């Protein structure tokens, strides 16, 4: 997400009509945040993989 | 342990490997998509940011 910088100045029609100059501005300094984490699920394996990362193990062997 | 090459040095090298210079072309094309869709997001938030102030 790219980040939002603090509110410059409390009141709209001269702060934020500066800070949407500034945030907005062609020239800026668009920083990055991350977003909050997701609960991802394990990917099942394919069976393929399966005997491709097996016969490594084989190869221990 | 930190000997072992991360997932973005490998394909780095792969990249370097199979091109060179095309790498940038794909980041601009790219980033095209993604930093429209972010500012998008960027600006609604900052609206809701706004609003939030003013129905404080």
């Amino acid at each position: 997400r790219i980040a939002l910088p603090a509110p410059r100045g409390s009141g709209t029609a001269s702060d934020d009509e500066f800070e949407n100059l500034r945030i907005k501005g062609p020239n800026a300094v668009q920083l990055v945040k991350t977003t909050p984490l997701k609960p991802s699920p394990l990917p099942v394996i394919p069976d393929t993989i399966k005997e491709v990362i097996y016969d490594m193990l084989n190869a221990l062997a | 342990l930190s000997s072992i090459p991360t997932a973005l040095t490998r394909w780095t090298e792969e990249c370097k490997v199979l091109d060179a210079e095309s790498m940038h072309d794909c980041v601009s094309v790219v980033k095209v998509s993604i930093v429209n869709h972010l500012e998008f997001l960027r600006d609604e938030e900052l609206e809701e940011r706004r609003e939030k102030r003013r129905k404080q």
